[PDB]
């Protein structure tokens, strides 16, 4: 199959567009399905047209509390070398 | 450094693994180019579309939404954009394509169009627009009267404005 | 019972040391690469320049290990500062900032310690089940427009009422919950109620 | 004649100068030549790589 | 003979390898800086009112 990234052997093109899952290059992806080893184009999302129009409006009943968690490094190991006795 | 040559490239073994540090260097700063695009455009879980009938309450943004008549269905201040600006040695090209990252942004500019500030939060709420100007002009501290007192002379001012965004570009 | 992000730290280092380590063992162009096997069998002039040679090599690895140490001690620089910032502003106050303190509306944030880092848990409020409705800019009564002091007209179908603009609440509305300002012939998508 | 490399070579829509004898582009790297017995210039491409 | 002559371009060639690839890393740093203030724009002032 003869993408953009190059040449690409073993894998099969199929026509669904899932995420992506690992990144092959120019649009393209792969991914171990049912099994077998397939090549794709990456979606970018499902789609969505919102009922805009000038007098509607949505508003909303009820909600939910959520959680959510987020990691950050802050330090690194200390090191010395000894130049002279390297 | 030795363009296949043995002569060379046996010497160069006696220099240890100079050439795999280089490469790792080389390889973490090309993934993280892909890093960069990735959180700044994909901020969206939907790609949104807008409505067929656009009547926005006077404002009016076709020169920044998308154009299918374009290359990439750009819109036509992209297009302005895009416009004005061997041995051992290659370039790899980017994940995300030009034409992906053109549909990001006008994901983007279509839910705030038609939804305000609500698709960042959860799901996207429509509300007409000149009511979300409302509500954004009671956040810089004017009340609502103002701007439906001065809809039209508010929405030509923003026309003739972004008018002339596409002059000096 | 996720971390990854913590565990590329500790991979680089350990990948940059044990390079570091491992350029002990190359000639760099002399006869051995243990100076002790060039001392025991070479007399001063001639060990001297195969001694050169790895010190020039051995130098050249040194210098590199310790410029990609002063690039990536920039890059947690960066990433403390930001953990204070969020700090302050995540776990010491409420923010405004979108997006800043997790997805949806901040409520609050709690710090615990990892092991050269920090996870923050951020509780947000986020809206769920949302209504269709009719809106209206103004009310029109008494030939005067009426807008509401904090909230939205929404109607039902067949009655209007005020809600604040987040949760519905429906309420009547009276000259409490709105003010007036003008007539009701200037602003677009006026109703009369 | 000496100049000497290792490529694939492919005629070309190059028209050199009567005494002009190869090309070079910008980073100066020979990406033409003329023969000398036909008296035609050819083009150079290095052999791919990747 | 050679070994010495091919040496001395052996070492050229890494140092100025080697110097390509520290100001990479410099001008890279510098770039992420900057992308990461665009990601803070989107959301700030695309997604929400400043
Ligand atoms: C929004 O503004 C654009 C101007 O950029 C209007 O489109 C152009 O209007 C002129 C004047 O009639 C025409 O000559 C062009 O053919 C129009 N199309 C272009 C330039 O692509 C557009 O009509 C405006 N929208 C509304 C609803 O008035
Ligand atoms: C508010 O009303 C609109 C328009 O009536 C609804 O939009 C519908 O969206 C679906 C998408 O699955 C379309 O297939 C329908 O044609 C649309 N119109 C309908 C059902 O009348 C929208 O779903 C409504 N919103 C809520 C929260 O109920
Ligand atoms: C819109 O809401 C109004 C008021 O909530 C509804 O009118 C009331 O409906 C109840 C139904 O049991 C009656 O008992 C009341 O007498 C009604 N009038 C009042 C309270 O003043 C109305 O039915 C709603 N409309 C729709 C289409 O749901
Ligand atoms: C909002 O949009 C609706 C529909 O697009 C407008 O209703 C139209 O109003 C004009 C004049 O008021 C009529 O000539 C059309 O026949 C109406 N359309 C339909 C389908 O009935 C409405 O005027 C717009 N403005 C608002 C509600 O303020
Ligand atoms: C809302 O009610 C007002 C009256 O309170 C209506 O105003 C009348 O409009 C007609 C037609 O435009 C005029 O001929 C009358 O002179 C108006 N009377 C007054 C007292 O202003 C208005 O038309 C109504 N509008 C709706 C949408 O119901
Ligand atoms: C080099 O010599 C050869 C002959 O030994 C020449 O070849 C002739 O070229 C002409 C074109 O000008 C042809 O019409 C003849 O058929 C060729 N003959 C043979 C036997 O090959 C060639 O032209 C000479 N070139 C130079 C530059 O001297
Ligand atoms: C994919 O879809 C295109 C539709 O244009 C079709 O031409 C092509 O044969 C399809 N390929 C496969 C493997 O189904």
């Amino acid at each position: 199959f003869q993408t953009r990234a190059g040449c690409l052997i073993g894998a099969e093109h199929v026509n669904n567009s899932y995420e992506c899952d690992i990144p092959i290059g120019a649009g393209i992806c792969a991914s171990y399905q049912t099994q077998s080893i397939i090549a794709y184009t990456m979606s970018l999302g499902a789609e969505n047209s919102v009922a805009y129009s000038n007098n509607s409006i949505a508003i909303p009943t009820n909600f939910t509390i959520s959680v959510t968690t987020e990691i950050l490094p802050v330090s690194m190991t200390k090191t010395s070398v000894d130049c002279t006795m390297y | 450094i030795c363009g296949d040559s043995t002569e060379c490239s046996n010497l160069l073994l006696q220099y240890g693994s100079f050439c795999t540090q280089l490469n790792r260097a080389l390889t973490g700063i090309a993934v993280e180019q892909d890093k960069n695009t990735q959180e700044v455009f994909a901020q969206v879980k939907q790609i949104y579309k807008t409505p067929p009938i656009k009547d926005f309450g006077g404002f009016n943004f076709s020169q920044i939404l998308p154009d299918p008549s374009k290359p990439s269905k750009r819109s036509f201040i992209e297009d302005l954009l895009f416009n004005k600006v061997f041995n051992g040695l290659t370039v790899l090209p980017p994940l995300l394509t030009d034409e992906m990252i053109a549909q990001y942004t006008s994901a983007l500019l279509a839910g705030t169009i038609t939804s305000g500030w609500t698709f960042g939060a959860g799901a996207a709420l429509q509300i007409p627009f000149a009511m979300q100007m409302a509500y954004r002009f009671n956040g810089i501290g004017v009340t609502q009267n103002v701007l439906y007192e001065n809809q039209k002379l508010i929405a030509n001012q923003f026309n003739s404005a972004i008018g002339k965004i596409q002059d000096s570009l | 019972s996720a971390l990854g992000k913590l565990q590329d730290v500790v991979n680089q280092n350990a990948q940059a040391l044990n390079t570091l380590v491992k350029q002990l063992s190359s000639n760099f162009g002399a006869i051995s690469s243990v100076l002790n096997d060039i001392l025991s069998r070479l007399d001063p002039p001639e060990a001297e320049v195969q001694i050169d040679r790895l010190i020039t090599g051995r130098l050249q690895s040194l210098q590199t290990y310790v410029t990609q140490q002063l690039i990536r001690a920039a890059e947690i620089r960066a990433s403390a500062n930001l953990a204070a910032t969020k700090m302050s502003e995540c776990v010491l106050g409420q923010s405004k900032r979108v997006d800043f303190c997790g997805k949806g509306y901040h409520l609050m944030s709690f710090p615990q310690s990892a092991p050269h880092g920090v996870v923050f848990l951020h509780v947000t409020y986020v809206p769920a089940q949302e209504k269709n409705f009719t809106t209206a800019p103004a009310i029109c009564h008494d030939g005067k427009a009426h807008f509401p002091r904090e909230g939205v007209f929404v109607s039902n179908g067949t009655h209007w009422f005020v809600t604040q603009r987040n949760f519905y609440e429906p309420q009547i509305i009276t000259t409490d919950n709105t003010f007036v300002s003008g007539n009701c012939d200037v602003v677009i998508g006026i109703v009369n109620n | 004649n000496g100049l000497t490399g290792t490529g694939v070579l492919t005629e070309s829509n190059k028209k050199f100068l009567p005494f002009q004898q190869f090309g070079r582009d910008i980073a100066d790297t020979t990406d033409a030549v003329r023969d000398p017995q036909t008296l035609e210039i050819l083009d150079i491409t290095p052999c791919s790589f990747g």
